[PDB]
RNA sequence: AAAGCUCCUUCGACGAGUCGAGUAGUUUGGGAAUGCUGCUCAAAAUGGGAGGUAAAUUUCUUCUAAAGCUAAAUACCGGCCA
RNA sequence: AGGUUGACCUCGGAUCAGGUAGGAGGACCCGCUGAACUUAAGCAUAUCAAUAAGCGGAGGAAAAGAAACCAACAGGGAUUGCCCUAGUAACGGCGAGUGAAGCGGCAACAGCUCAAAUUUGAAAGCUGGCUUCGGCCCGCGUUGUAAUUUGGAGAGGAUGCUUU
C-alpha cells in the first residue's frame, strides 16, 4: 500500500516543535487574554445542528447569529459584533426551534451582559450602572455558554399505561411501503392521467 | 410547505419540523426586469440593429422554416435553450414589426 | 518609500461615522 | 470669486440668525455633465439640449439624439466642445442643456 | 447617466456602429506604437467599472500583442527526445496574452502599479487591450483610502505574480469541487499533500 | 418619465 | 449637523469578445463527471452558474461570476540574536 | 486687423520643479517554462513529475479569503493549517502504479470597498507654487473629483425615542 515513488525525502515534516508550539500558543492566548480584559477572550456562538443523515443528531457551535435572531433578540446588528456577539448573514432560519433556541441563547447573554459607560463620568440609560458593575466575571463564553446537550437522552422511562399502540401492519412493513410508495411515486401518476384520458374520450 | 412524515425514507421524509416562510433576500432578485433597465435596452436596441446571424434567423422565421431556423441558432449561439430564447425574441421583433405594418 | 502615519491613518467619512456611533466597547459577561 | 462672495453673504446671514434662504435667490444657469444631462432629459426636466459635434470616443453621445427624440425634447447638434467649454468655465463641454430660465428669457 | 448606455452598446459588438468604430481604431492603433500612452480611456465605462478615476495619477497604456500559441525556442523546430506525436506550433501558453500585455506594459512603466485592463480591439494578428495603472508616489493617491493599498510594497508588480484578474483566472482561484487542486494554489497544494508529517507519539 | 430612483 | 432602531403603498440600477458551445494542446482522481490556454461562433433578464452518465420536458434546491482590500492560526537548508 | 486674433484636441522639447524603477538576497512564497536517468521483461500511453535545471516578481511571512461554496440534512456558512475522512470514491498498456473532496474535532477568527443614481439651490473634491501660516495663486476635473449606496441590502416615506 505505502509507496516511496517519488522523492519524498526532500518533504518530511517532523514535530519536534510540538512543546515549544504549545507554549507559543499559551503565551499569545495570554497576552490576548491580558489585552482583552475584562472581556471573555472569544466570542459567543450560537447553536446548530450539524448537516447530513450521519450528524444530524448532535448540535455544535455555529459562526455567528443571523440577523433575524438578533432582531428578534433586540440587539442591532451594528452594536451586536462590539460587544462580543459574532454575527453571520449567511445563515437562514428554516425553523422556529433553532431561532427560539439562539434567541434564549442571546437574552441569557444581554441579561448577564455588563456594559462599561464610553466615558466613565457620563453614563447612559443603555449603561450598566456603577453599583452593579462589580460582579463575579467569566473569561471563556466557550465553556461558559457551551452546547450543554449535544446529543438527546438517550434513555427515558414512561408508565406502562402510555405505551404507544404502534404504526398498524408493523415497522418493517411501514418502511417497506414507504419505499415501494416512493419508487412507484411515478408511474401510478402516469396511470391516473392515462385513465383521466381514456375517461374523457370515451366519457 | 408540506410537513415531513417523520421517516428514514419515502416521500416527504425527514425529521418533522414546523418550517417558516421567509422574507425572499435581495440577493436572489437578479435577473428581475427594471424600467429604467428596459428602457435602455429598448433604445440601444434601435439605435445598433441587429447582428447579422439575427438577420439571418429572423429571413428564417419569415420564410416559416422554424425547424431549421432552431438549429441554426442552435449551431451559432451554442446550447438549446439559447436558441430557443432567442428565437422567441425575435418572434416577438418579427411580430411587432408586422403589427407596425 | 514606507507609507506616512497620516496616510496610513486616514479613513473613508463612513468608516469614521460608523466607528464614532458604534465602536468598541468595554464590557463584561457574569458568571 | 462669486460663490466665495455668496458663500460669505450666507454666512453673515447664518450669524444674524437668518437662513440662506432668505440672502440668496434661486439661481438658474445652464446644466452641464453628461451623466446630469442625461439624467435630467429622461426625467424630461431639459427644456433644450445642445450636443457638440466631435466627442472622441463617439459612444458618449450616439444615443443622445435618439434619447431626445423619444423624450420629446429639442436637441441640437453644435459644433464646438471648447465652445460649450467656454460657457461652462471649463476647456471642453459634450453635451448642455436648460431646463428653465428666467421670465424675462 | 451615459455609462448604461455605453456599456449596453459595448455588449453589441456586432452592430454596424460598433464594428465601424472597432475597425476604424484599429487601423488607427496599428498604425500607432505597440505600447503608446492613451490620453483617456476609449472605453470610460469599462475603465470605471474595472477602477479608473479621474484623478492625477491614473494612466492608461495601449497595447497591443500578436494572439495564438507559442513555440519552444529548440533548434530547428524538433525536439531530440522521446517522440510527443505533437508538433511545436499546437502548443499553448498558459497564461494570456492580456496578462503578457499587462507585463510589458509594466515593464515600459516600471514606476506604476498596474491595476486592471481591458479589450479594446482586435484583429487577424494582434489584441489590443488598455491598462489602468496606479502612481503609488502620487499625493492623491497616497491620500485617499480607496486607493492607497497600491502604495503598500506587498503589491509590486501584481501582473508578474497573477495577482491581476487575468492572474487569478488563469490561476484558477475559484471556490468549489471544480477547482479542487488550485484554489489554494497548485503547487503548494501539491506540496501539502505530498508531505510525509512524522509526529514525535507516533 | 424614467427615474434612477426615488428622489427628495 | 450627522447616526441607529421600528413599519410600509412604491421603487429597488448589480461588472460582455464575458459567460456559454465546438475544437486542439496540456493537466487532473475527475481517458462518461477536472482546470488552464489558443482558434471559431458568441448570449440573456427571475436571468445566469452549479447540483460529478448523454439528450429532451416539467419542477425543485442553492448561490449571484466576468471589479477590489483585509490581521491570526500556516511555511522557512537565507540573515541577525539566543 | 478677418490673409486677423484666439479656444480646444493630439503629439513633442527642456541638465525645466518634484519624484520613482533597475541591482543584491532568493531557505520559505506567487507565477511561467520544463526534462531525462529510474519503474513498467525491453518499450512510443504511463512512472519519475505537473519534480530538477532555466526565467520573471514579493514579504516577514507570502498566498488565499468574506460563496456565481458545500450540500440534499432537523441543513451548514470567508480564508488558512493539523487530525480524520482515506490508501477511500475515482483514474490506469501487456499494469506497474496513481489518488482527492464533503461532513466531523481542533488551532485561529474580522470584516469590508467600488462601478452601475442628478449635489444640481450652487465640484461641495484634489496635486503643486508662494506664504505674513490668515490665506492667495497656477492648474486637475463635468468624457465626473467629494458626500450617499453595495444585495447582509438600500432609495423614498411614516413615526417617536436614543447616539456623538
Amino acid at each position: 500500500n505505502n509507496h516511496f515513488r517519488k522523492h519524498w525525502q526532500r518533504r518530511v515534516r517532523c514535530h519536534f516543535d510540538q512543546p515549544g508550539k504549545k507554549v507559543t500558543r499559551r503565551l499569545a492566548r495570554r497576552a490576548k487574554a491580558a489585552a482583552l480584559a475584562p472581556r471573555p477572550v472569544d466570542k459567543l456562538r450560537p447553536i446548530v445542528r450539524c448537516p447530513t443523515v450521519k450528524y444530524n443528531r448532535r448540535t455544535r457551535l455555529g459562526r455567528g447569529f443571523t440577523l433575524e435572531e438578533l432582531k428578534a433578540a433586540g440587539i442591532p446588528r451594528l452594536l451586536a459584533p462590539t460587544i462580543g456577539i459574532a454575527v453571520d448573514h449567511r445563515r437562514k432560519n428554516l425553523s422556529e426551534e433553532s431561532l427560539a433556541a439562539n434567541v434564549q441563547r442571546l437574552k441569557d447573554y444581554k441579561a448577564r451582559l455588563i456594559l462599561f459607560p464610553r466615558k466613565s463620568n457620563k453614563p447612559k440609560k443603555a449603561d450598566t450602572p456603577k453599583d452593579q458593575q462589580t460582579a463575579e466575571t467569566t473569561t471563556s463564553l466557550r465553556t461558559s455558554f457551551g452546547v450543554e446537550q449535544p446529543l438527546a437522552p438517550g434513555f427515558t422511562e414512561i408508565s406502562k399505561s402510555e405505551i404507544p399502540a404502534g404504526i398498524e401492519g408493523g415497522a418493517y412493513r411501514a418502511l417497506r411501503k414507504a419505499r415501494s410508495d416512493a419508487r412507484l411515486v411515478g408511474v401510478r401518476e402516469k396511470r391516473a392521467k392515462e385513465k383521466a384520458e381514456a375517461e374523457a374520450n370515451k366519457k | 410547505p408540506v410537513e415531513r412524515t417523520g421517516l428514514i425514507r419515502g416521500l416527504n421524509k425527514g425529521h418533522k419540523t414546523t418550517r417558516r416562510v421567509l422574507k425572499e433576500r435581495p440577493s436572489r432578485r437578479k435577473g428581475a426586469q427594471s424600467k429604467r433597465t428596459q428602457f435602455v435596452r429598448s433604445l440601444i436596441r434601435e439605435v445598433a440593429g441587429l447582428a447579422p446571424y439575427e438577420r439571418r434567423v429572423i429571413e428564417l422565421l419569415r420564410n416559416g422554416k422554424d425547424k431549421r431556423a432552431r438549429k441554426f441558432s442552435k449551431k451559432k449561439l451554442g446550447t438549446f435553450g439559447r436558441a430557443k430564447r432567442k428565437c422567441e425574441e425575435l418572434q416577438r421583433i418579427i411580430a411587432e414589426s408586422r403589427r407596425a405594418h | 518609500r514606507r507609507l506616512s502615519k497620516e496616510d496610513a491613518s486616514r479613513v473613508l467619512e463612513k468608516t469614521k461615522k460608523r466607528l464614532t456611533h458604534f465602536p468598541q466597547r468595554k464590557y463584561a459577561v457574569k458568571a | 470669486q462669486e460663490k466665495k462672495e455668496r458663500l460669505l453673504r450666507e454666512a453673515t446671514a447664518i450669524k444674524e440668525g437668518k437662513k440662506k434662504e432668505d440672502v440668496s435667490k434661486k439661481p438658474y444657469t445652464v446644466k452641464y455633465g453628461l451623466n446630469h444631462v442625461v439624467g435630467l432629459i429622461e426625467n424630461k426636466k431639459a427644456s433644450l439640449v445642445l450636443i457638440a459635434n466631435d466627442v472622441d470616443p463617439i459612444e458618449l453621445v450616439v444615443f443622445l439624439p435618439a434619447l431626445c427624440r423619444k423624450m420629446g425634447i429639442p436637441y441640437a447638434i453644435i459644433k464646438g466642445k471648447a465652445r460649450l467649454g467656454t460657457l461652462v468655465h471649463k476647456k471642453t463641454a459634450a453635451v448642455v442643456a436648460i431646463t428653465e430660465v428666467r421670465s424675462e428669457d | 447617466g451615459a455609462l448604461k448606455y455605453l456599456e449596453e452598446l459595448s455588449k453589441k459588438k456586432q452592430s454596424d456602429v460598433v464594428r465601424f468604430l472597432l475597425r476604424v481604431r484599429c487601423w488607427e492603433y496599428r498604425q500607432l506604437n505597440v505600447i503608446h500612452r492613451a490620453s483617456r480611456p476609449s472605453r470610460p465605462d469599462k475603465a470605471r467599472r474595472l477602477g479608473y478615476k479621474a484623478k492625477q495619477g491614473y494612466v492608461i497604456y495601449r497595447v497591443r500583442v500578436r494572439r495564438g500559441g507559442r513555440k519552444r525556442p529548440v533548434p530547428k523546430g524538433a525536439t531530440y527526445g522521446k517522440p510527443t506525436n505533437q508538433g511545436v506550433n499546437q502548443l499553448k501558453y498558459q497564461r494570456s496574452l492580456r496578462a503578457t500585455a499587462e507585463e510589458r506594459v509594466g515593464r515600459r512603466c516600471s514606476n506604476l502599479r498596474v491595476l486592471n485592463s481591458y479589450w479594446v480591439n482586435q484583429d487577424s494578428t494582434y489584441k489590443y487591450y488598455e491598462v489602468i495603472l496606479v502612481d503609488p508616489n502620487h499625493k492623491a493617491i497616497r491620500r485617499d483610502p480607496r486607493i492607497n493599498w497600491i502604495c503598500n510594497p506587498v503589491h509590486k508588480h501584481r501582473e508578474c505574480r497573477g495577482l491581476t484578474s487575468t492572474g487569478k483566472k488563469s490561476r484558477g482561484l475559484n471556490k468549489g469541487h471544480r477547482f479542487n487542486k488550485t484554489r489554494a494554489g497548485r503547487r503548494k497544494t501539491w506540496k501539502r499533500h505530498n508531505t510525509l508529517s512524522l509526529w514525535r507519539y507516533r | 418619465a424614467v427615474s434612477v430612483r426615488k428622489r427628495a
